[PDB]
RNA sequence: GCAAAAACA
RNA sequence: GCAAAAACA
RNA sequence: GCCUGUUUUUGCU
RNA sequence: UGCU
RNA sequence: AGAGAAAUCAAG
């Protein structure tokens, strides 16, 4: 029963203490220093042993046991002659585990089942791939770090150490612990774990479950666009040779976080400074239970908004330049690629000045497209050599010409206008396309040979026969394949435009305003209710309901809406409260309401009943009125705009439900009226002796149960968090303080 | 919380039905595939049995 | 060697895995050390001078030459020291960032380095005991003898172990007291000396030279002061182009690969290895540059005495001499000491101290790959040279982008005479620079049009390790998965190295012919169902990882009758002799401990048939660790933080462990009743 | 898994 | 963290 | 007998 | 006492 | 004897 662990460890405890009367006058913290003294396990050369350790006698050694008979069918399986220690000394046959393959006490299947079970998942992924075919060829390698197995879910390595604490020992875990956790992987994790914890050790189900949740990637030689996500099958599906095709989609969340960053990054670019409105806003955003921070550290894709919004959060991004389908590496270069501010003046009044990037100087830039591979070497606005690894045949119109854009090597466009300049993009396609058509820059900028040796066609083929061949452009004739020594910080500009820190100066990677991409669906579980851009959310009840949860949890924003509805000023939720009410005639009146609300209860802002109807009433009264039709009463409910969804002034149905024990917005109990934790709790207190309030079990069983005092044990020390009195945020009173201290230094 | 587990309905589809209830509740009928999904649909059930 | 250099088909480069005898036996030293010991020593005082003059060297303290002494038609000893300081400050200047990742490891990394670090080592010199112990005896008992020489407790960082190991210099006698007990006398002199000793001792096993080299093993009293230099000096060559030490495997593959881009119309490409390496490098330099590095960071000086320990200490070295020089008469054979009788080494019998003998000149050891890596890279900044390098220790490769040959070849001059200004030279018959560059080698990694796969390389791990089937066939099948993805073997090879090792892997085991277990198997009807048994392979070319239960579950050559009984958790065969905790995840009571057994009945324990005190003193440290995972299951997680010593922090932990083992108050009672 | 004399997955 | 093995310098 | 540094493979705590 |  | 190579094993 539970009673014999307890016996086990307190028996342990007395027989350490006396078989050990010193190695525990040393400090606690000293066991990260003794755990390593492990000698005796130390063996040289055991595989020059095996075949005579095999062949004696007595090769096994195992604990005595009565399972093994002593004679089985004229052997004798096990030897007790000796019996030097009598413990852990008792020989085996080598036949032993021979016999125990049959003849042996079994065990229940759900216990063979946990055991296989890491294997037996990498199994059905070995036979549930698609066996492609072959296809043999020539392969340039291309060597990056590769995750060595699939994870059930990707975690930052900061949380890999407070996920585990919760799966396993959740008893010993402080607040700021399970706020670091990340939540879904703890349900995934404890989900795998209840079979697999009863067959395993502490410490093997502990780094079972990390390596389940832990990335470890490893250098290996790839192929481009071959990338097969998982080192796993890189023997099978990859070679120097071959490869197999297979057709595996991402099934990654890292699509919708880049439409949600791509939103964040676009709202934020029409207001003013958008780079600490962008900061700001990913610190009140949570997708799911987790921070924006969290949720960004834990993605590092390669995509541009999330790189974006990643060195927004000071990590770091992996986002290569890419043009078109063209992606470009700088192996080294003089200098940063400077932009020249061309101006068109085609006409007076209709001048649109449209800027181009180029190099000063010497560089050397890699470039890779499809099967494509190679580098070239520049020097200002001139090629001076281009070395392609490319298969034969194959058409290089579009790396080429990629290459040119990227350079600003052919002078048709950039400077020029070949035709009235307007916008970039349209300027870019009309580039693109003239030099579709008209692929002659090229050859006129690199020159032309009769040489048969020169790979490169006039006609922009590879080792095609011709008369003529493109001067310097060579086979690439070893490989070459980008690398970054020192480890590379991002700066982001004011403009949200993200760059690398080159030696004489700043090198542009991400740049906003022509990254084209189409709105997609948001990452399930996202809360924009403390953020500016609630608008983001395409769905009006998610609308209504971010926007409730945001005024009747807070005080002061639910004056701030108020007052802005009420006299007409500026709101962060104009949009989301315009599209909300349909065209109406009940502002004027949802206006008065709001007069006399204000007038006869000035200390109106602190129960949340008066606020829903606040916020009702603002709501009306910020919609979009219509001109020809005369004002009426304010009705005691309305529906949403395009939608059934009611909305009620007293809160007795539909969208906001305000029982006497609850109120229940959108489906959600948003405030308890006694067991809730709104404002938030703080630490206040580490002993090392329990305090004078109640001790809960684990950190989420004091979250629930709402007391006004409670402790937490973690490596004996006792934190007791009981509540937050202030109506601020650290963050913002920082921000604020920041911002006057800058507000002051202006004068 | 999981009473009753079947081998043939195993227990790891309520993520998928919980996902589905949320995107749902968020105004999408239709949501992207997760991992769960995998064994919930047969996803390459026919290919994983005849190699 | 014809039949080694194909004309048509494929080049010589792919058949360099030819060249190599591996699969056969590797050499051996047999006698004295003391020839090769001595000759290492006398080494750097015949390269001091253009001239051979030893008797002149003997005398020089700090090794630092003038320009027109510094030999070029041979290996050079010693540096220029405005030379050194010139190429740290340009070195510094260039690689900024580099410097800030030393400023951030020196504010951040470095005070959180633990002294248990220095565990992770190899067999130790033992200043104790005066023999070659494993270097987590050496280091405990160097902390017992500080803490009962300094009546002090030595704090678990690295800086505290060094200021412990600085403090008990200041001494004037020092004990060290230990069980069988035994006391030990040392005086300041005495202690220095040990301090200051290399243990010498062979190499064995070595591959790829005629003549046997003879490596050394320093104290622990010096270890950890070569520990905060080797990891800063890691920290600044992690950040910087032209390092090669710090990358390894298919990481360095693509920082060599980003240097060969020959777009001028003279690349060159030389690759080559620096002659007489650690034993031309005066530890001095090292101090130098590590001084200026330290200096225009702004460090205070504490940081850089640290830093300078080491290379002083090293600087007073004291190399242990083996048994003797051979002596013969007639057909004897005796061992005499170097000052006995006359041999080529009478002029370093004025260095011996005992049976050791100093050297104030080179390293005479790999003390300092790093450090040593750092200086090799200083000299390459500089104007002239304007061509790619890279420097693991000793052996580099060069990329040169001349517009004409007369450039490069000046280029490559200017090279090997920066080399030689800091104590590095080339080593000539090992050079070689070809003028159109796309041939190279590197860490003998030969690349022609790609880094060609080196088959024989893997060979010496192709035998069965030897611990039990199970572990045997996984990481054979993985180290054989690993060089088919970093090709060097590819399908035909992979398959061929799997097949061969599974029939050495099962005739290891017994399972071949008609052997002792097959005859067992046999008579009382055993089929195998187990590769190790002698059934049929179930792995193949892709399944090298997949695990061979699992696999053979899946396809259905495994019932799952024998499948509960070869898996059992309870067989006597892999029976554990303690109970071990378990988790239990959402459970009323989360740990639970009970007897338990490895799962697979063939994961069993081969017998190996055959400091004392120190021994009985780790297993009473394996039990008090023991004692504390079981209690403290958050520590397997992360670091231990709870206060007090740990018969309290235990203590209390079991007394809250049983108030909420939801039992009766009496009951919880009677169990509190005999904590001791 | 659906379904029955084999199709879907 | 530990243990075993391998390659290179 | 079996150093130092880097990388890799496996297993166990 | 049995590796192609 | 022999193995072997810059000196060891072939006993104490």
């Amino acid at each position: 029963e539970s009673e014999c662990t307890l016996r086990a460890l307190v028996e342990e405890y007395n027989g350490a203490c006396k078989e050990a009367p010193k190695e525990m006058s040393k400090q606690f913290t000293d066991y990260n220093t003794f755990k390593r003294y492990t000698t005796s396990k130390k063996d040289h050369a055991p595989q020059m042993r095996l075949v005579y350790s095999v062949r004696k006698p007595w090769p096994i050694s195992m604990t005595p046991s009565k399972e093994i008979p002593l004679v089985f069918n004229g052997t004798k399986l096990k030897d007790t002659i000796l019996d030097l220690g009598e413990s852990k000394r008792t020989r085996a046959n080598i036949v032993v585990p021979d016999y125990w393959s049959k003849y042996g006490s079994q065990t229940s299947l759900e216990v063979v089942n946990a055991i296989l079970y890491a294997e037996d998942l990498k199994v059905q992924r070995f036979f549930s791939t698609e066996w492609g075919e072959i296809r043999y060829g020539r392969m340039l390698p291309f060597r990056k770090p590769v995750q060595a197995c699939p994870t059930i879910e990707e975690v930052n390595p900061a949380s890999i150490p407070h996920t585990l604490l919760q799966v396993f020992c959740p008893q010993y875990t402080t607040l700021d612990s399970k706020r670091k956790a990340h939540m879904g992987a703890v349900e995934k994790l404890k989900r795998v774990m209840e079979p697999i914890c009863k067959v395993q050790t502490q410490e093997s189900a502990v780094h079972i479950a990390r390596s389940l949740i832990d990335s470890n990637k490893k250098w290996l030689p790839t192929v481009v666009d071959h990338t097969p996500r998982t080192a796993e099958m890189a023997h099978f599906l990859c070679s120097k040779y071959h490869y197999v095709h297979t057709n595996t989609q991402d099934l990654s969340d890292t699509r919708s976080i880049d439409n949600l960053c791509g939103e964040l990054v676009k709202r934020s670019l029409k207001c003013r400074c958008p780079k600490e409105t962008l900061v700001a806003n990913l610190d009140k955003i949570t997708i799911q239970g987790r921070p924006m921070r969290e949720v960004l550290a834990d993605h590092d894709g390669e995509l541009p908004y999330l790189g974006i919004c990643r060195v927004a959060m000071g990590l770091s991004t992996h986002h290569t330049m890419k043009i078109r389908s063209t992606k470009f590496s700088i192996l080294n270069s003089d200098h940063p690629r400077i932009e020249v501010k061309k101006v068109f003046s085609l006409s007076p009044d209709v001048q649109v000045t449209i800027p181009y990037r180029r190099f000063k100087g010497k560089a050397k830039v890699y470039f890779q497209n499809d099967q494509i591979q190679g580098y070239f070497s520049c020097t200002d606005r001139q090629i001076d050599e281009i070395k392609i690894s490319a298969p034969k045949n194959a058409p290089l119109l579009e790396p080429l010409l990629d290459i040119c854009y990227y350079g600003s090597f052919i002078e048709p466009g950039f400077e020029q206008t070949f035709g009235y300049p307007a916008g970039k993009r349209e300027f870019v396609d009309s580039f693109f396309m003239h030099h579709s058509k008209d692929h002659k820059a090229f050859l006129i900028h690199m020159g032309l040979d009769k040489d048969l040796s020169l790979p490169l066609s006039p006609e922009l083929n590879w080792k095609e026969p011709a008369l003529s061949k493109v001067c310097r452009v060579t086979e690439l004739d070893s490989t070459v394949q980008p690398y970054t020594s020192a480890t590379r910080e991002f700066v982001l500009g004011e403009t949200l435009n993200v760059y690398t820190q080159h030696e004489n100066g700043l090198e542009l990677l991400i740049c906003p305003t022509e990254i084209r991409s189409t709105r997609g669906p948001l990452p399930p579980g996202t809360n924009l209710s403390g953020s500016e851009f609630i608008d983001i959310y395409q769905d009006p009840f998610s609308r209504a309901k971010s926007l409730l949860k945001s005024t009747i949890l807070h005080a002061e924003r639910c004056k701030e809406f108020v007052g802005n509805m009420l006299e007409e000023y500026q709101d962060p939720a104009e949009t989301t409260v315009q599209s909300l009410v349909p065209i109406n005639t009940w502002g004027k009146s949802a206006k008065r309401k709001l007069q006399e609300e204000i007038t006869s209860d000035p200390d109106w802002h602190q129960c949340p009943r008066k606020r829903a109807k606040m916020s009702y009433l603002a709501i009306i009264a910020g919609s979009i009125q219509d001109r020809d039709k005369k004002q009426t009463n304010v009705p005691r409910a309305f529906m949403l705009r395009g939608s059934q969804i009611e909305y009620d002034m007293k809160a007795t149905r539909g969208l906001v439900v305000d029982t006497t024990n609850r109120i229940i917005v959108g489906g959600e109990t948003v405030l308890r009226e006694g067991k809730g934790g709104p404002e938030g709790y703080v630490q206040t207190g580490v002993f090392e002796e329990q305090p004078r309030c109640y001790l809960v079990d684990t950190p989420d069983h004091g979250l629930s149960m709402g007391l006004s005092r409670f402790c937490v044990h973690s490596q004996g020390r006792y934190f007791q968090y009981e509540k937050k009195i202030s109506i601020w945020e650290e963050t913002d009173n920082i921000k604020a303080t920041i911002d006057s201290q800058r507000d002051l230094k202006r004068r | 919380e999981c009473i009753r587990e079947s081998k043939s309905t195993p227990a790891s589809v309520i993520t998928c039905l919980t996902s589905s209830l949320q995107s749902f509740a968020e105004g999408n009928p239709v949501r992207s595939r997760i991992h769960e999904d995998i064994i919930a649909f047969g996803i390459n059930k026919k290919q994983e049995k005849k190699q | 060697m014809n039949l080694f250099t194909p004309l048509s088909e494929i080049n010589p480069t792919t058949t360099q895995e030819l060249l190599y005898a591996y699969t056969g036996p590797a050499p051996v030293a047999y006698g004295t050390r003391t020839r090769a010991v001595l000759e290492n020593i006398i080494r750097p005082y015949q390269y001091f001078y253009k001239e051979p003059n030893v008797q002149r060297a003997l005398d020089i303290k700090t090794g630092c030459k003038e320009p027109e002494d510094i030999n070029v038609e041979g290996p050079s000893s010693g540096f220029h020291t405005a030379s050194v300081l010139k190429l740290a400050d340009n070195f510094f200047r260039k690689y900024r960032p580099a410097m800030e990742k030393l400023k951030y490891w020196i504010l951040v990394k470095l005070p959180k380095l633990k002294y248990a670090e220095l565990s992770k080592g190899r067999q130790t010199y033992s200043f104790i005991h005066k023999r070659n112990l494993p270097a987590p005896i050496a280091l405990e008992e160097t902390v017992e003898f500080l803490e009962q020489n300094l009546r002090r407790k030595i704090g678990p960082t690295l800086l505290s172990y060094c200021q412990a190991i600085a403090d008990v210099m200041e001494l004037d006698e020092t004990t060290y007291e230990g069980a069988r007990t035994y006391t030990i006398k040392f005086s300041r002199e005495e202690l220095w000396d040990q301090m200051r000793t290399l243990n010498t001792m062979w190499k064995h096993l070595e591959r790829g030279r005629l003549n046997r080299r003879t490596i050394a093993t320093p104290s622990m009293l010096i270890r950890g002061f070569v520990k905060i230099v080797e990891d800063a000096a890691k920290e600044i060559l992690e950040n910087v182009p032209t390092s090669g030490v710090p990358v390894g495997g298919e990481e360095k593959l693509a920082k060599l690969a980003s240097k060969q881009t020959f777009h001028t119309a003279v690349t060159g490409e030389l690759s080559g290895d620096q002659e007489k390496f650690n034993e031309c490098l005066d530890p001095d330099a090292m101090r130098l540059m590590w001084t200026v590095f330290l200096r225009k960071l702004g460090c205070p000086d504490w940081i850089m005495e640290l830093f300078n320990i080491p290379f002083m200490v090293f600087k007073s070295k004291l190399a242990d001499m083996g048994e003797g020089l051979v002596y013969t008469k007639g057909k004897l054979t005796d061992r005499k000491p170097l000052g006995e009788m006359p041999s080529e080494f009478d002029d370093l019998v004025r260095n011996v101290v005992g049976n050791s003998i100093s050297c104030r000149l080179g390293m005479f050891m790999g003390m300092y790959n790093l450090t040593s890596t750092l200086l090799a890279l200083i000299s390459i900044e500089r104007e002239e040279l304007t061509g790619s390098h890279v420097e693991s220790s000793d052996d580099f490769i060069h990329f040169f982008n001349c517009k004409t040959h007369e450039e490069m070849f000046k280029q490559a001059e200017t090279l090997r005479l920066t080399l030689k200004l800091v104590g590095i030279n080339m080593s000539p018959s090992k050079c070689i620079l070809i003028s159109p560059a796309g041939i190279g080698e590197f860490n003998s990694k030969f690349h022609h049009r790609d880094f060609v796969g080196n088959v024989a390389t893997e060979l010496p791990a192709l035998v069965p390790n030897g611990t039990n089937p199970m572990t045997d066939l996984a990481m054979g099948l993985n180290v054989i998965k690993h060089s088919v993805n970093t090709g060097q073997m590819n399908l035909c090879t992979g398959a061929l190295a799997m097949r061969i090792f599974n029939h050495a892997y099962k005739y290891a085991y017994m399972a071949l012919g008609v052997t002792r277990r097959t005859r067992f198997m046999e008579e009382n009807a055993i089929t195998p169902l187990l590769t190790n048994q002698g059934a049929s392979p179930v792995h193949s070319f892709s399944t090298m990882h997949l695990d061979e239960v699992a696999l053979r579950r899946h396809l259905g050559l495994l019932d799952e009758e024998t499948l509960r009984r070869i898996l059992n958790p309870n067989n006597p065969v892999t029976q554990k002799g303690d109970p071990s905790m378990f988790f239990r995840i959402e459970n009323k009571m989360p740990q639970i401990m009970e007897d338990y057994s490895v799962p697979s009945c063939f994961k069993y324990t081969l017998s190996r048939n055959r400091h004392k005190a120190l021994l009985n003193k780790e297993e009473r440290y394996q039990r008090v660790t023991s004692i504390i995972n079981k209690l403290f299951p958050e520590v397997l997680i992360q670091e231990a933080s709870a206060p007090g010593t740990v018969r309290e922090s235990l203590k209390r932990r079991l007394e809250l462990v049983v108030e909420r083992s939801d039992l009766d108050e009496e009951r919880k009672k009677r169990i509190l009743s005999r904590i001791f």
